[PDB]
């Protein structure tokens, strides 16, 4: 279904440019008024991107938003495109100019590090007669031990990753959970099986974003 | 003298000389044209270095022959192919299906139209059991009942889908003899053997016998000017012919009109070839286009899309009246 | 020149007019 206009005040949208304007790519959180958090794949390719706060519909301007391009981008540096299921599928793309956190955007959480979840634990993957608006939708995780079985995903899945329900659109769409309480992203969109989300005793999985917490502290640090 | 036919000869051939390197028991058979002329219809949709990747990978490197002849030695290709004669029937359709008042760049809506004067449809492609149906009954309109179920199942997320179809009737203006045709054993491997319906011939024939490509080349015609060129490898120097094909050696055949009187046996066929082109295509110079950097700028500007499959397919049939094939390839696109 | 064609090999359909390769193929084991 679609999300409340505005249901994530931390929610992103990179943009590529494209011809005179701007092509939705993946999703990503905000993470303080000068970096968003999204998945590596996505600053795959030399384009020139910007990012969009506060955003619901990436074909309209309710006025209650608000773009800004990206300096530059850092990808983890264990991040490799071939062997994707190595994990280190998170970036830290950093923006040209600060924001303002309006009733309408404000920043993200993240977990604690080595924080792991539970299974059947509720999370919603939001993202972008129907045409283009932020959605979301119910996708509960995976036990670890599960999804490494063989008779899901298997090595691939790792440690350092999240299988939930068991997609495309919203490429790197964040994934939120409700761990008693908090409700910061423990996940981005990491990969998907190889015939979509159709395909059952294989779970998208998604980047185990607390496995890479020190990390990012180390690297909004370090400017 | 339009032409870039040797190119998709050697496509044919590059392609071919693929399968039979993975398998050696099993019964090729698929339909250049078909192929190569979807992903040369995508070539206006594509850029940079997937729209290069998507074409040189098929012998039709850029350096030598601009796109324009790729694509006007194609709009032409097909337009005096779409248009044969009474003894022959040769009959290709194009058609790709995409949301409505879709993302359609206009510039790509024109051309794809023009040079090859496919059809836009738009396809619902949230009910897939809308869209998994539709689509199979297009081609099956085309290839006479060939082919009524070119895709079972696609993704909902599926944004875009290319597909065109190919039938073909032809008949030996030199009919084998209906009882001539004896039961006879096909000597299949050294141990199997299987029977079929052994048609026979006496008299004259353009067959002929060289050493390069070693093996007995057999020319039989169709009424339509078409033409059906068979080869026959020698006792185990098969592996040869297979890499010993090329449009360099066949154009002389396809001009050798000499005859000689003999023998032959042709055997009743009816094979069918299904497959994925995700690797070979890949394997062939084409994950470009299958990977996390699908430009497919000209087909759409408001959204990412990709090269989700290759999905083709080819039906023939050889008998003592003529052989009437048939073939298609349905290409699906979604999101990043 | 006996030839008959009982055993795996190679055929290929073309076009006349545009030396177009329609199909390629070859039976093995019918």
């Amino acid at each position: 279904t679609e999300a409340q206009r505005n249901s994530w005040p931390s929610q992103i949208s990179l943009q590529y440019r494209s011809g005179s304007s701007w092509a939705h790519t993946c999703g990503g959180t905000l993470i303080r008024q000068n970096w968003v958090m999204t998945a590596a794949h996505c600053v795959d390719r030399e384009l020139t991107f910007r990012v969009v706060v506060g955003e619901h519909n990436l074909n309209q301007n309710d006025g209650t938003e608000q773009y800004v391009g990206v300096q530059k981008i850092v990808v983890h540096p264990y991040w490799n495109t071939d062997d994707v299921a190595a994990g280190y599928d998170i970036a830290l793309l950093r923006l040209a100019q600060s924001v303002t956190l309006n009733s309408y955007v404000q920043l993200g959480v993240l977990p604690r590090a080595g924080t792991i979840l539970a299974n059947n634990s509720p999370c919603y993957i939001t993202g972008w007669q129907l045409a283009q608006t932020l959605q979301q939708a119910y996708l509960p995780t995976v036990d670890y031990a599960i999804c490494s079985s063989s008779s899901y995903w298997g090595s691939t899945v790792k440690n350092s990753m999240v299988c939930a329900g068991g997609c495309q659109g919203d490429s790197g769409g964040p994934l939120h959970c409700l761990v008693n309480g908090q409700y910061a992203v423990h996940g981005v969109t990491s990969f998907v099986s190889r015939l979509g989300c159709n395909v059952t005793r294989k779970p998208t999985v998604f980047t185990r974003v607390s496995a890479y917490i020190s990390w990012i502290n180390n690297v909004i640090a370090s400017n | 003298f339009n032409k870039i036919t040797p190119n998709l000869a050697e496509f044919a051939f590059s392609l071919y000389r693929q399968l039979a390197h993975q398998s050696n028991s099993t019964n090729i058979l698929f339909s250049p044209v078909s192929i190569a002329a979807a992903f040369a219809m995508l070539s206006l949709g594509a850029k940079g270095d997937t729209h290069d990747e998507i074409l040189e990978g098929l012998n039709f490197n850029l350096t030598e022959i601009p796109e324009a002849q790729i694509h006007e030695g194609f709009q032409e290709l097909l337009h005096t192919l779409n248009q044969p004669d009474s003894q022959l029937q040769l009959t290709t359709g194009n058609g790709l299906f995409l949301s409505e008042g879709l993302k359609l760049v206009d510039k790509f809506l024109e051309d794809v139209k023009k040079l090859y004067h496919s059809e836009a449809f738009t396809v619902n492609f949230g009910d897939t059991e809308e869209a998994k149906k539709q689509i199979n009954d297009y081609v099956e309109k085309g290839t006479q009942g060939k082919i009524v179920d070119l895709v079972k199942e696609l993704d909902r997320d599926t944004v875009f889908a290319l597909v065109n179809y190919i039938f073909f009737k032809g008949k030996w203006e030199r009919p084998f003899e209906v009882k001539d045709t004896e039961e006879e054993d096909f000597h299949v491997d050294q141990v199997t053997t299987v029977k079929v319906p052994m048609m026979k011939r006496l008299g004259m024939f353009n067959i002929q016998h060289s050493k390069k490509l070693s093996s007995w080349v057999l020319l039989m015609k169709y009424l339509g000017n078409a033409t059906a060129i068979f080869f026959l490898p020698d006792e185990g120097k098969l592996q040869h012919l297979e890499n010993e094909l090329t449009h360099d050696i066949i154009t002389k055949f396809l001009e050798n009109e000499d005859r000689r009187s003999a023998s032959l046996h042709l055997p009743k066929l009816s094979i069918t070839g299904t497959y994925d082109l995700k690797s070979v295509l890949g394997q062939l110079g084409i994950t470009k286009v299958f990977s996390n950097g699908a430009d497919l700028s000209g087909v759409t500007e408001e959204a990412p899309l990709k090269l989700s499959k290759a999905v083709h397919k080819a039906v023939l049939t050889i008998d003592e009246k003529g052989t009437e094939a048939a073939g298609a390839m349905f290409l699906e696109a979604i999101p990043m | 020149p006996e030839v008959k064609f009982n055993k795996p090999f190679v055929f290929l359909i073309i076009e006349q007019n545009t030396k177009a390769p329609l199909f390629m193929g070859r039976v093995v084991n019918p």
